[PDB]
């Protein structure tokens, strides 16, 4: 309803659970201007809204953040053929 | 200190647990800075919550709320209703259940209203735990059982009958003076018959102690109760020869006491004999003397105390007459605007 | 063909699946406006509106019946979504309210009975509606002077639309008129019971009659013995009345009928026995002992199909005045009246169902008659009925069909249920549907949680909240939303600090049931479990340990006062009990002597109980993860032959955990080994055994040097394919290697 | 507890834990990935400079959010206990892992008076280009702190509250230090959101009590304690060299009233260079040149600024 | 007050991770994993060294890293206890503390690499296959460990003991580890040669990636290797296609039947590429030098349908691809340089210059992409060499660039570096064209060096 909604923080929910703190015209608002919904029911209450928004949101993520620790040895990679800014490293000194 | 806190307080409210609601509240109307912004918040929590809260809490937030905000401790005792009935009903504790109906009592009397479920029970349990009461006791219970226009006669009659003036100190005390006349006044509200004894008894020995408006509720109330009752006849002769009464009338001072003496004294007849001017006349006077326009319940006494006076040809005082028709005229003036 | 389905459904009968069907029957235009709406108050039950039949509605606004209007104003009050909110926003309250009294005012009593129900969980009209009505109220009854009429107009008005001035012109019309009879008298204290008031002069007037109808039914104890039916009807009646309202002026004449009728139990009329009984229920009597019973035993037939319910709302209180040939009798005279005409009223034969099944296993099945009566007619069923049934219901064992209609109603009474009895009804649901787990109760379970997850912001008492959490896990619906929920809506301060023994079991058992535990609250929980740890009863300390481990806390503190407690509590536990507890403790590994060495003997003593042998390898199992020596005294011994003895119960998973055990701790243990081979033995000639428990019986008896030749030439065969490389050849290399042997 | 409580033996297998850490993810200083620089003085290092600031455009653009590039001029003074043993020779690495823990830095934004004859009377002039500026403005900049969080306002002379927002989080931080003249400091910051609410109610309810020479805090305790006031004289100059590059500098003269550390005491006096990177100049549009053009800019004046800054205003023992 | 039990977490997470990497992966199973893991924490428990490797390769696995909790206390008391781990243990360790930047993540793998080597000696087949693959992540840089390794491999695979997946690990383990050895790859192959038919495609097409990526010089092995993948040829993808054409072109022998027959595949599998490998399937085509145009047209016909989400390095690879031989198509031509000049987000150097000098070879000159690779080539000149800075500049020319702010940098590069700017007789006549157009008034120390 507000400015104070982005797509940050109802991804910082999301990846929290929690996404329940949001009233519903929050969950409109989100769902009609990032979603690109055509018209979000205004009869609708909390719980559809929020399954609404986890499905828009797991389609959106479209990529994988887990870095797999196993040796698939089906995997053709013929694409192969340090300051210390991002971050502080923990253990250090 | 309150007053800086209470913008945060008014933000605060709604996660306050009635424990300390209640000290809240008894901070906040002790030094009258109770708001209609903190006690709205508060008595929602306190109403939405009353399906398991310590009764205790509820009690003492509705006397706290009954003085300044009437209508959030009836709103709260409505809330806890049936579980109170069914503590004052079920429990086995003497001394839990006095306090209880004692309080909620006191709830009533001050809101003025009561739910008639409630009372059912209270008076049930009062009738039946009848001798542990102290006269004081019983006086609130009957009050409470006034000013809440809710008639009950088997308590009233059962009550009355067991007051068998055992008032503590008997033949000498001061406390009654507050009670008794209580207990008149309701059984003069409704028309019972068997309380001329009572009143005679009572009046008989707080006549030494009765003093102020006190007297004038009781003369009215007996004058009522002379309709069905007419053994209270030798308690108003009681009321015609009080030393208080007499000590007031040397120096009325008290516009709405005089008013009511009055009002009682007219339906009395006591114009005919020489204390009987005695007694009218500095009334009429002080009236008069004390400038300001009369207060509503003033105007209203004095005005039926005069017709009923000139009304009655008895009164051949033509000084105390002309006293009469002046008071009139100067109410009549006093009232023009 | 919609107007049959709105009577049906206004008699109050259940619509059957076909029904609903056969009215759709493409709800398409060419129809009146009042066909339309009597259909969206059919379909306003029935899930949510069509879209279709909310803009046929909507867009229709040509002119509408006053049988239109109140099927528009059912269909507003019932539907929960609210789709005709919008079209009732421009006539709200009909605001074309210009119809006159010209419709007959039965149809406005009908507008007024329709307003009775609750609202679903801008409002302006409700004044203006209601204030009209009762103008026309008060003109149309003062042209009139019919006391049964007077006081059933002020019954179906007594709803909040009259300021007290209705009912009290009412009562001084009524008192009036001064011929007050026994009847009207009657009519006249229905009334004014119903609308709980009390009028002075009204019951001053209606004393001397009730007066001398008592002294009447007084006098027929010897003198006046002929006995007149209607006479002792009518004094029932007023005792009934009476029972209900407690009036503080007709207590006199109910205390002196009590008297009478107690210490003269000779020859009173049955239809006396239970109005009394209600009497006796007020004002706290033990006199109802050797009255009903002693004088009503199994000639109860004699009572009118009226006094029944009377006696249906006595038994269903103070289940102490009920027994089970009482129950038995009651409910056999139920389907005895249930099959002729002017049968009864849904309500007390529901009432007489939940008698029958408060009993449990004393009497036998309920009769299929009672139930299959109860499920139609399901709409006329009350609030607390519903209630009843739904916590009656999981009481007595082999009920499956008044359970199945039972849980299907609920998304239907919703919005008709206070929370409380919201969550009496799904809790009480949480045994039987649990039991069945099928898929029709997904449905229902799923719209439950949408819907008292919406509403979740009016549940404001701990009790509630956690007995709907304990009902909504005993279903097999686990969401995250129904639980994320109402862990925070449980952790408010005026919502928290009311919890006592009780919303905090239930709450830990319904978190320990489905995984979703929450750091603080639980740290809240145990802190106040560690607080007042002495006063936990049985069949809390299970109910928290078996779900405080269920989601791994090591909490040293807790467990340690927890074990100690129930080493305490060791009788009161069954023996299912105890197997759980030793499981739950032993899940995270939790070591505790005292416990284990206290309840141990208990199991070992009442071995015989157990279904059959798997259980005793669970026992010792899990008694094992303890770190606790199964090597100790005798009572492990006992266990361990009695598994030896009945060894042909063990399935593969069993003898699979008896391995580990038996090789881990080193337990000589020869007869047990020797059983376990000779079971893995006959387990391969049945063709159901698995590599891994071959693999791990050959280890253990290789381990503990016993040949047992039976076992080796039939079990390695098998017991090899789990532990051989199978390092991969080549057709040419086996061909080499065929070549060289 | 009642019920069946002796059928608890059935529990479906499908049931994983599910734990809820609500209150995680959110917050001020944890919303944006971060990246500190300590490039020292005597090329190359505008290298380190481009990489860094293009990943954290890049980052701002793909988070959704807009930010300015800040850059000025003043003296950092690092905590006595950043070293160890006493050893005055450290690992360029190890040094910004030691500042990227605990920040033990002291920041102090200020330049020598007399320093204006560089700026706006020579090549500079030109440098600073049009000055558009309305002339001094007198202007009080204001910090309070929230419950949470803190706000920063700027309040005209004479008026109500003209400016409230959140508080700066910067992403990049470099402490591009110099030997003798003063150091140079980079930034790229971004404003987190601000409820409505927040800043209609700090509008409504006045902040000050400026009556006479004299101020005072009026701000009801219900909202925050009021812990920095500085009078401020701002002026401003913009250049437009045919890329929509705003590079603003801007000269304020603060003299701090309302202090709670011995910090930030005296009057101060500091330049400042700006730019303006929305949501859309990471993408496509290069957004490197703008870092450069600055860096190259802010070392012009340092150099310009080199003698008078150790004259007899303040002193470099830098050896 | 409340510790989470971390070996039932670990447990837990287990069956969490087969599920996440089974049922696809859905975000809502990886939220719910890393909420798990966050709040759980190793305390004054005794977890022992296999359930302490679980806690921390699935948290490694769900994203966690150094900033967590967890992880911290999971990659120390692997410094402090070090016993504890056994050579099983070791590889889920190694592979986990290979992503993480930490600087205890470093000292872990080398204090194990301390071990390794040690009992490098005593391994059987699939221990050794597993370190191997651990300790290729890392890039650690520890020969007497490689060798010790190498030893044990051979000594295995002596009697055949690796079935015909653990060569493809270890193949491509050595090829990424980038160590040279004739006896091992040797072995290897003599293996794999061993196990006929067991070797399947999917198999197979690693193997010669592997070895082909090593710099094997010889002709033994890329003779063998050549009637397999001519058999194999049949029922392999696009990828797999693609990635064999680059193995074979980098082994440097030219087979005409097995060519011809790769050709024949991938005009049946033109309709599949999506032009991530359309450019090491035409780079192969221009290094071995075969220049069979029955296949460019169709990949340039392919070309067309994905254009708009080309990266970047397959801009430049596949332009100078189109350098040698290239039919102008322009119709691809002028939406290829739109796209370049819609895509000069983060590029390479040599990505650059390459991309410039094949626009301007071609002659095909376009306006914005030249002014946005202009603009863009301050940044990197930094980082050429004289032959790349001369191609750069020519490239430069043929934009016909004058504006001082892009010249001036690249004009002191090639004056740091005029030495090898004038030895390099390939590029003496592109000198005669630069100065052609910047006439003897630019850069009058370069005109006079030229002069000389």
């Amino acid at each position: 309803d507000f400015s104070h909604i982005t797509r940050n923080t109802v991804w910082g929910l999301w990846n929290e659970g929690n996404l329940f703190s949001l009233s519903v015209p929050e969950l409109a608002f989100f769902l009609q201007e990032h979603c690109r919904v055509a018209n979000v029911d205004p009869r609708a209450k909390k719980s559809a809204l929020v399954r609404q928004v986890e499905e828009i949101l797991s389609a959106e993520q479209q990529a994988s953040a887990t870095v797999p620790q196993e040796d698939n040895p089906h995997a053709i990679v013929v694409t192969d053929y340090e300051y210390g800014d991002w971050g502080a490293e923990p253990g250090f000194e | 200190i309150v007053g800086i806190l209470l913008p945060r307080l008014r933000e605060v409210a709604p996660e306050l647990i009635a424990r300390e609601a209640v000290h809240i509240l008894r901070l906040l109307c002790s030094i009258q800075m109770a708001d209609a912004q903190l006690v709205k918040v508060v008595t929602e929590t306190v109403v939405a919550t009353a399906a398991d809260v310590p009764l205790r809490d509820a009690r003492q937030c509705a006397f706290i709320l009954s003085e300044t905000f009437p209508e959030e401790a009836q709103r709260i005792l409505g809330a806890v209703e049936h579980r109170l009935c069914d503590d004052i009903d079920m429990n086995a504790d003497a001394n839990e259940v006095k306090t209880t109906i004692l309080d909620v009592c006191r709830v009533v009397s001050a809101t003025c209203k009561g739910p008639r479920r409630l009372l059912n029970s209270v008076a049930r349990r009062s009738m039946e735990l009848l001798p542990q009461l102290t006269p004081l006791d019983v006086a609130f219970v009957l009050k409470a059982f006034h000013l809440s226009s809710y008639r009950h006669l088997r308590l009233l009659r059962v009550l009355s009958s067991s007051l068998a003036a055992s008032f503590p100190t008997s033949n000498v005390t001061k406390e009654h003076g507050l009670a008794a006349s209580i207990v008149v006044q309701s059984l003069a509200h409704f028309y019972l018959s068997g309380c001329e004894e009572v009143v005679v008894t009572l009046v008989n020995a707080s006549v030494n102690v009765l003093e102020g408006l006190n007297l004038a509720l009781t003369l009215l109330a007996c004058v009522r109760l002379r309709c069905v009752s007419p053994g209270v006849d030798p308690a108003v002769d009681a009321l015609c020869s009080g030393a208080p009464m007499r000590r007031y009338v040397h120096n009325a001072h008290s516009m709405q006491v005089t008013s009511r003496i009055l009002y009682g004294l007219a339906h009395a007849g006591r114009c005919r004999s020489d204390e009987e001017v005695a007694i009218v006349l500095p009334l009429l006077k002080s009236v008069v003397r004390t400038p300001g326009a009369l207060r509503d319940d003033c105007r209203g006494f004095l005005l039926d105390a005069v017709t009923a006076l000139g009304a009655d040809g008895e009164c051949s005082n033509d000084a105390l007459q002309e006293q009469v028709r002046k008071v009139y005229e100067r109410l009549s003036q006093d009232g023009g605007k | 063909t919609t107007s049959r389905a709105y009577s049906m459904l206004l008699l109050g009968q259940r619509l059957s699946e076909d029904i609903m069907f056969d009215v759709v029957q493409e709800q398409s235009e060419t129809i009146p406006v009042d066909v339309a709406a009597q259909a969206a108050c059919l379909f306003a039950e029935k899930g949510d509106i069509p879209e279709g039949v909310i803009l046929r509605l909507s867009a229709e606004l040509e002119h509408i019946s006053p049988q239109g209007v109140t099927a528009f104003v059912r269909a507003a009050r019932r539907d929960s979504s609210g789709a005709l909110l919008p079209h009732y926003a421009a006539v709200l309250n009909r605001f074309t309210e210009r119809d006159l009294c010209d419709t007959p005012l039965e149809t406005l009593l009908q507008m007024c009975e329709v307003f009775a129900l609750p609202a679903p969980r801008i409002n302006e009209s409700q004044s203006k509606f209601q204030k009209a009505l009762i103008v026309r109220l008060f003109s149309v009854i003062q042209g009139s002077r019919d006391v049964p009429f007077l006081c059933k107009v002020a019954k179906a008005v007594r709803a909040f639309d009259a300021n007290d001035e209705l009912i009290q012109f009412v009562c001084s019309s009524i008192c009036a008129q001064g011929a007050l009879s026994e009847c009207e008298a009657l009519i006249a204290f229905d009334m004014i019971r119903c609308c709980d008031f009390v009028y002075e002069p009204l019951l001053d007037a209606m004393e001397p009659v009730f007066r001398r109808l008592v002294e009447s039914v007084s006098a027929m104890l010897e003198g006046k013995s002929t006995i007149n039916d209607v006479e002792v009807r009518r004094c029932a009646c007023f005792a009934t009345l009476q029972s209900e309202f407690d009036c503080p002026d007709f207590e006199t004449l109910a205390s002196l009928l009590v008297h009478t009728v107690e210490k003269n139990v000779t020859g009173c009329p049955v239809e006396l026995i239970p109005s009394v009984g209600l009497l006796c229920v007020r004002t706290r009597r033990t006199s109802a002992l050797y009255i009903v019973g002693n004088k009503l035993e199994g000639n109860m037939q004699q009572l009118s199909d009226d006094a029944i319910g009377e006696l249906a709302r006595l038994l269903v209180g103070t289940e102490n005045l009920a027994t089970k040939e009482l129950a038995v009798e009651f409910q056999s005279v139920v389907v005895s009246r249930l099959l002729r005409q002017q049968s009864l009223p849904p309500d007390v034969v529901a009432l007489s169902a939940v008698v029958w099944l408060r009993q449990g296993d004393k009497v036998g099945t309920i009769d299929e008659r009672s139930v299959d009566y109860i499920i139609k007619w399901m709409y006329a069923i009350g609030s607390s009925v519903y209630t009843d049934l739904c916590l009656a219901v999981h009481l007595s064992a082999s009920v499956e069909s008044l359970s199945n209609a039972l849980i299907d109603d609920l998304p239907r009474r919703l919005e008709l249920l206070t929370t409380n009895e919201m969550a009496n009804a799904i809790f009480g649901l949480g045994e039987v549907s649990d039991m069945g787990a099928r898929l029709s109760h997904q449905l229902v379970a799923e719209r439950c949680s949408d819907y008292v997850v919406d509403h979740s912001q009016e549940f404001w008492s701990g009790k509630v909240i956690a007995r709907l959490l304990y009902g909504f896990s005993r279903m097999h619906c686990t969401k995250r939303s129904l639980y994320n929920v109402f862990a925070t809506r449980l952790a408010h301060r005026p919502v928290f600090s009311l919890l006592d023994q009780e919303a905090i079991s239930f709450a830990i058992a319904a978190f320990g049931r489905v995984k979703y535990l929450d750091k603080k609250l639980f740290d809240r929980f145990t802190r106040w479990i560690l607080d007042h740890s002495k006063d936990l009863n049985a069949a809390e300390l299970l109910l928290t340990i078996r779900g405080v481990s269920r989601v791994m806390l090591l909490n040293d503190q807790l467990y340690d006062d927890l074990g100690s407690k129930a080493a305490e509590k060791v009788k009161e536990f069954p023996i299912e009990s105890q197997c759980v507890l030793l499981s739950s403790f032993g899940s995270l590994g939790v070591e505790h002597e005292r416990l284990a060495s206290r309840m141990v003997s208990s199991i070992a003593e009442n071995r015989e109980e157990l279904t059959d042998a798997t259980k005793a390898v669970d026992v010792i199992t899990s008694l094992w993860s303890m770190n606790y020596d199964v090597e100790d005294d005798k009572h492990v011994a006992q266990l361990a032959d009695w598994v030896v003895q009945r060894a042909e119960e063990l399935t593969d998973e069993s003898i699979g955990k008896l391995c580990l055990v038996l090789s881990d701790t080193n337990w000589r243990h020869v007869p047990l080994v020797r059983a376990i081979a000779e079971q893995s033995v006959r387990l391969q000639g049945q063709q159901s055994i698995s590599p891994k428990c071959c693999r791990e019986v050959l280890d253990v008896l290789g381990t503990f040097m016993i040949h047992h030749q039976g076992a080796r030439e039939n079990l390695s065969a098998l017991g090899r394919s789990i532990s051989k490389e199978r390092i991969q050849l080549s057709e040419e290399e086996e061909q080499h290697l065929q070549l060289l042997l | 507890g009642y019920g069946r409580w002796n059928q608890a033996s059935v529990m479906q297998p499908e049931t994983l834990l599910d734990l809820s850490q609500a209150g995680f993810y959110e917050g001020a200083a944890n919303m944006v990935p971060k990246a500190f620089q300590l490039l020292v003085s005597d090329v190359a290092i505008r290298s380190r400079y481009s990489k860094v600031l293009q990943w954290c455009c890049l980052n701002m653009s793909n988070l959704q959010m807009d930010g300015e590039l800040y850059v000025d001029f003043g003296k950092l003074l690092l905590k006595p206990s950043v070293m160890r043993k006493n050893r005055r020779i450290v690992s360029s690495y190890t040094l910004q892992q030691r500042l990227q823990v605990n920040h033990p830095y002291t920041w102090v934004p200020t330049l020598p008076e007399s320093c204006l004859s560089k700026i706006q009377e020579q090549f500079l002039q030109p440098e600073g280009f049009a000055p558009i500026g309305k002339g001094v403005q007198l202007t009080y900049s204001g910090t309070i702190k929230r419950s949470k969080d803190q706000l920063h306002v700027d309040l005209d002379n004479k008026g109500k509250v003209l400016a409230v927002n959140s508080a700066w989080v910067n992403l990049q931080t470099a402490w591009c230090t110099h030997a003798k003249g003063p150091d140079v400091r980079l930034l790229l910051r971004s404003r987190p959101p601000i409820r409505r609410q927040d800043v209609e109610l700090f509008a409504s309810t006045p902040i000050i009590k400026l009556a006479d020479d004299d101020v005072a805090d009026v701000l009801p305790p219900e909202h925050g304690q009021l812990v920095y006031l500085s009078e401020d004289e701002t002026r401003l100059f913009e250049r437009v060299s045919d890329r929509g590059v705003t590079i603003t500098v801007r000269e304020v003269k603060r003299q701090p009233l309302i202090i709670l550390r011995d910090e930030e005491e005296d009057p101060r006096v500091e330049y400042s260079l700006s730019a303006h990177i929305p949501a859309n100049a990471a993408k496509a549009t290069d957004v490197r040149a703008v870092g450069l053009t600055a860096f190259e800019l802010a070392g012009r004046l340092a150099g310009l600024v080199a003698e008078d800054f150790v004259r007899e205003y303040g002193c470099e023992a830098k050896l | 007050v409340s510790h989470l039990s971390a070996r039932n977490i670990a447990t837990e997470a287990l069956q969490m991770k087969k599920l996440h990497q089974e049922r696809g992966g859905n975000p809502m199973l990886a939220q719910q994993a890393r909420r798990v893991l966050f709040a759980t924490s190793i305390a004054g428990q005794n977890l022992d060294a296999r359930s302490v490797a679980l806690l921390l390769n699935t948290a490694v696995y769900f994203g966690m890293e150094s900033d967590a909790k967890l992880v911290r206390e999971c990659i120390d008391y692997c410094l402090k206890n070090d016993k504890l781990i056994t050579v099983d243990v070791l590889p889920i360790v190694v592979t986990a503390c290979a992503t993480l930047k930490s600087r205890d993540a470093r000292e872990v793998i080398e204090m194990q690499a301390q071990k390794a080597a040690r009992n490098a000696k005593f391994l059987d087949a699939k221990d050794v296959t597993n370190i191997i693959s651990a300790f290729s992540k890392t890039g650690i840089n520890h020969e007497k460990l490689f060798a010790f390794l190498s030893r044990r491999v051979q000594t295995l695979a002596r009697v055949g003991e690796f079935e015909a997946a653990h060569l493809v690990i270890l193949a491509n383990a050595f090829s990424r580890l980038r160590y040279r050895d004739k006896f091992l790859f040797g072995a290897i192959a003599r293996r794999a040669m061993s196990l006929r038919e067991r070797v399947t495609v999917n198999e197979l097409v690693p193997l010669i990636v592997a070895f082909s990526k090593i710099g094997l010089k010889d002709p033994k092995l890329s003779k063998r290797f050549a009637t397999k993948a001519m058999e194999y040829v049949d029922q392999m993808n696009a990828e797999q296609v693609a990635s064999m054409f680059m193995a074979f072109a980098y082994f440097g022998i030219r087979y005409d039947q097995l060519f011809g027959v790769l050709t024949n595949r991938a005009v049946e599998l033109i309709d599949e590429f999506n032009a991530q490998y359309i450019s090491t399937t035409l780079n192969a085509f221009q290094r071995i030098g075969i220049n069979n145009p029955e296949l460019f047209d169709n990949l340039a016909e392919r070309a067309l349908a994905v254009v708009q989400d080309h990266d970047a390095r397959d801009i430049s690879k596949t332009v100078t691809a189109l350098a040698h031989f290239g039919l102008k198509d322009e119709e691809l031509f002028k939406r290829l340089a739109s796209h370049a000049a819609s895509i000069a987000d983060q590029f390479d150097a040599m990505g650059l210059v390459n991309t410039a000098h094949a626009f301007a070879r071609t002659n095909f000159l376009q306006q914005d992409m030249a002014v946005a690779l202009s603009e863009r080539s301050v940044y990197v000149c930094r980082l050429l060499d004289a032959g790349e800075t001369r191609r750069l500049l020519w490239a430069l020319a043929k934009f016909q660039v004058r504006d001082p702010k892009i010249l001036t940098p690249v004009f002191n590069r090639c004056l740091a570096l005029h030495y090898d700017f004038f030895a390099d007789p390939t590029g003496s006549e592109e000198i005669e064209e630069i100065f052609d157009f910047y006439g003897p008034n630019f850069c009058p120390p370069l005109y006079q060096l030229y002069i000389s």
